[PDB]
């Protein structure tokens, strides 16, 4: 009955999940769709460009933590609740975080750990859900995510 | 977990570009 972990889980799997396999799922969201619906056509288009644009700092934590198996993927949920140690939540680490999960994703399908795409996303999700609840909740969820990384095109 | 602060600082960069779109 938490929809709230429901949809994050939803919306943050099927980034990884097609991050990691380079294909959509062709099934609609879930229902709340539409809200689910924008807020992954928004974490593509922020998270390709984070991806892209950081690829840098990601490989060099990727490589250090030296991800091989589903205990690593526990070690990261450590590493993860630290983004907030500070007091500080913003749009900008959740998404961060969660375009560093497919970068993670895309690691495992190639060295045939694919098994472990699902616990990294629900390890995601955890953090960002069980720890962080307040503060979607205040931004109305995933719709404050969708608003927030709508660039204006005002002429 | 000494390599948080990276992730904190390059999410603070992410929420700044976007926050002045």
């Amino acid at each position: 009955s938490d929809e709230l972990y429901r949809q994050s889980l939803e919306i943050i799997s099927r980034y990884l999940r097609e991050q990691a396999t380079g294909a959509k799922d062709t099934k609609p969201m879930g229902r709340s769709g539409a809200t689910s619906r924008k807020a992954l056509e928004t974490l593509r288009r922020v998270g390709d460009g984070v991806q892209r644009n950081h690829e840098t700092a990601f490989q060099g934590m990727l490589r250090k933590l030296d991800i091989k198996n589903e205990d690593d993927v526990k070690s990261l949920s450590r590493v993860m609740i630290h983004v907030f140690s500070d007091g500080v939540t913003n749009w900008g680490r959740i998404v961060t975080l969660i375009s560093f999960g497919a970068f993670v994703a895309k690691h495992l399908k190639t060295i045939n750990q694919e098994s472990c795409i699902e616990p990294l996303a629900e390890s995601i999700t955890d953090v960002l859900v069980r720890t962080k609840r307040d503060w979607l909740v205040k931004q109305r969820g995933w719709d404050g995510f969708v608003e927030f990384f709508h660039v204006e095109d005002l002429e | 977990i000494w390599l948080a602060q990276g992730a904190r600082r390059l999410g603070d960069e992410i929420n700044a570009y976007y926050a002045r779109r």
